[PDB]
């Protein structure tokens, strides 16, 4: 897999696109993490498109082809951190989690 | 509960042609419960080689089977297939019409 | 282009003779590919297509473990059942459990399948939006609550649309000849005379892969489906399908009559005229 | 309600073995499954091993394989982790979480700083 | 592959 951008700069109130290329996982098994520094993760969306109970509206999930793309639809100073797609195969009995995303602040 | 007949078709997996190989299969299907007494006949003969397939069921959970034995047909031979369930007072011996 | 992967349980109790006979059977599309029969020496799952016998020794130590765990649980469903229904106990019942995926073209999950059946009747399904249960009747209504209170329905969520959807892939790509195949129907037209004023046409389809076909014996346009045998599609024992569709045409009227057969294998519907 | 507490990992030399215990409390233990994920110093999650407690299923990462072993106590609400033959390449922070019915781990522990010297 | 999970009636 791949996880693209490998870290993304971006202000207060935009859009930010986190995108996956998981080529062979079952969209059910694409969750996606949040990890701020020196804390455990957090899920944020299961199912590549199902908000998890409690995490906010902004965040959203989708999936454009073998491309499993998180939303934040806009962008709040609380979601600075790194985000972690991961996806499980059921043949292989493996989870593997993406490279990472690094969101942070502009000029 | 409620038990339904099956219904048998006795056909070939190819078209007979006298003297070249083909299977005899005996397809019941659409009966409950699954306790069923299948057997192919040659003249009138129970036929000792006969395999059947695996009991599955239908989307109204009625059970369907396949009993095939491999035969060369010729004119001489009648075959048929005797099947016995809860349903049926009597075995019914389905014949072979080579026209179906 | 879409396709199925399907699981048939069948347990049958019988009592004074043993344990409830339990059979299990999977189904690629319309093509069998593991088996379990309790009755059998083997006591193991066992392969019935040539493109599973592949899978590891790990494969087949799972599978036979998951699938007698199924049988003791339709083995102690027996006489749950037999006292919610308060039957005796000294009758034969039947518990048909089918369950299952459907996936599409390029391979994502559509819908997923749970039903159960007592004795021919339904007893509980999976609602389609595999969240709710749909019981059948007032017996089911208590396992409706036990399946509500421990959260059946979504611990098997989990794996009708992630393990069903991608098992389902590798099989479909380990028998990519085998089930990724269409074959045409070998379509012919037989006159049967029955009577020197009346006559049969049939129109037989053999041959064919997958079983969903589709006979029309028309007449001038005007469809009939009336006064026309249109047997079962019958399982022709090679993977091939049969079926025939006959009508009962008067004699010296024959050659008004036209068969049409619609085939996914098929590039457009056939006019097979005598 | 749902609460993971990982203890059990600090200072090993190399080719050594250590115990780390993910005491579980907040849910039935064998209704779930317990993942360990790791976090290399400044690198990435990666996924290390798992149990399923009902059925006993482990699996593992592949670079752990031969290495490390899951064990389970159901009766404890704890699951293990055996790490046998330690390289310096397998200090991490330690995180055990839960596998959810959902295909996510929700609920995840805090870490066990695994040190290899 | 076969479902592991089940509960009973
Ligand atoms: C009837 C229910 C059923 O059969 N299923 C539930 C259990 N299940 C399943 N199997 C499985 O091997 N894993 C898994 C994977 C894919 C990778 C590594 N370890 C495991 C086991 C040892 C936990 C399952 N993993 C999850 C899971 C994923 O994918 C991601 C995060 C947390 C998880 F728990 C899962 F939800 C079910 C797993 C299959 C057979 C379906």
């Amino acid at each position: 897999m791949t996880q693209s951008p490998s870290s993304l700069s971006a202000s207060v109130g935009d859009r930010v696109t986190i995108t996956c290329r998981a080529s062979q996982s079952v969209s059910s098994a694409v969750a996606w993490y949040q990890q701020k520094p020196g804390k455990a993760p957090k899920l944020l969306i299961y199912s590549a498109s199902s908000l998890y109970s409690g995490v906010p509206s902004r965040f959203s999930g989708s999936r454009s082809g073998t491309d499993f793309t998180l939303t934040i639809s806009s962008l709040q100073p609380e979601d600075f951190a790194t985000y972690y797609c991961q996806q499980a195969s059921y043949v292989r009995k493996t989870i593997t989690f993406g490279q990472g995303t690094k969101v942070e602040i502009k000029r | 509960s409620i038990q339904r007949t099956p219904k048998i078709q006795v056909y070939s997996r190819h078209p007979a042609e006298n003297g070249k190989s083909n299977f005899l299969n005996c397809y019941v299907s659409g009966f409950h419960p699954s306790d069923i007494e299948v057997d192919l006949l040659k003249n009138g003969e129970r036929i000792e080689k006969v395999e059947h397939s695996d009991l599955s069921f239908s989307k109204d959970w009625s059970f369907y089977l396949l009993y095939y034995t491999e035969f060369t047909p010729t004119e001489k031979d009648e075959y048929a297939c005797r099947v016995n369930h809860v349903t049926l007072s009597q075995p019914k011996i389905v014949k072979w019409d080579r026209d179906m | 282009g879409s396709h199925s992967m399907r699981y048939f349980f069948t347990s049958v109790s019988r009592p004074g003779r043993g344990e409830p006979r339990f059979i299990a059977v999977g189904y690629v599309d319309d093509t069998q590919f593991v088996r379990f029969d309790s009755d059998a020496a083997s006591q193991r799952m066992e392969p019935r297509a040539p493109w599973i016998e592949q899978e590891g020794p790990e494969y087949w130590d799972q599978e036979t473990r998951n699938v007698k765990a199924q049988s003791q649980t339709d083995r102690v469903d027996l006489g749950t059942l037999r006292g919610y229904y308060n039957q005796s106990e000294a009758g034969s019942h039947t518990i048909q459990i089918m369950y299952g995926c459907d996936v599409g073209s390029d391979g994502r999950f559509l819908r997923g399948y749970r039903q159960d059946a007592y004795d021919g009747k339904d007893y509980i399904a999976l609602n389609e939006d595999l969240r709710s249960w749909t019981a059948a009747d007032m017996a089911a209504q208590i396992t409706k609550r036990k399946w509500e209170a421990a959260h059946e329905a979504e611990q098997l969520r989990a794996y009708l649309d992630g393990t069903c959807v991608e098992w389902l892939r590798r099989y479909l790509e380990n028998g990519k000849e085998t089930l990724q195949r269409t074959d045409p129907p070998k379509t012919h037209m037989t006159h049967h005379p029955i009577s020197d004023h009346e006559a049969t046409l049939r129109c037989w389809a053999l041959g064919f892969y997958p079983a969903e076909i589709t006979l029309t014996w028309q007449r001038d346009g005007e469809d009939q489906t009336q006064d026309t045998e249109l047997v079962e599609t019958r399982p022709a024992g090679d993977g091939t399908f049969q079926k025939w569709a006959a009508v009962v045409v008067p004699s010296g009227e024959e050659q008004r009559y036209t068969c049409h057969v619609q085939h996914e294998g098929l590039p457009k519907p056939l006019t097979l005229r005598w | 309600e749902v609460q993971l507490v990982e203890s059990g990992g600090g200072l090993v030399q190399p080719g050594g073995s250590l115990r780390l215990s993910c005491a579980a409390s907040g849910f039935t233990f064998s209704d779930y499954s317990i993942h360990w994920v790791r976090q290399a110093p400044g690198k990435g999650l990666e996924w290390v091993a798992s149990i399923s407690s009902s059925s006993g299923s482990t699996s593992y990462a592949d670079s752990v394989k031969g290495r490390f072993t899951i064990s389970a106590d159901t009766s404890k609400n704890t699951a293990y982790l055996q790490m046998n033959s330690l390289r310096a390449e397998d200090t991490a922070v330690y995180y055990c979480a839960r596998g959810g019915w959902i295909a996510a781990m929700d609920y995840w522990g805090q870490g066990t700083l695994v040190t290899v010297f | 592959v076969v479902g592991a999970c089940g509960v009973g009636k």
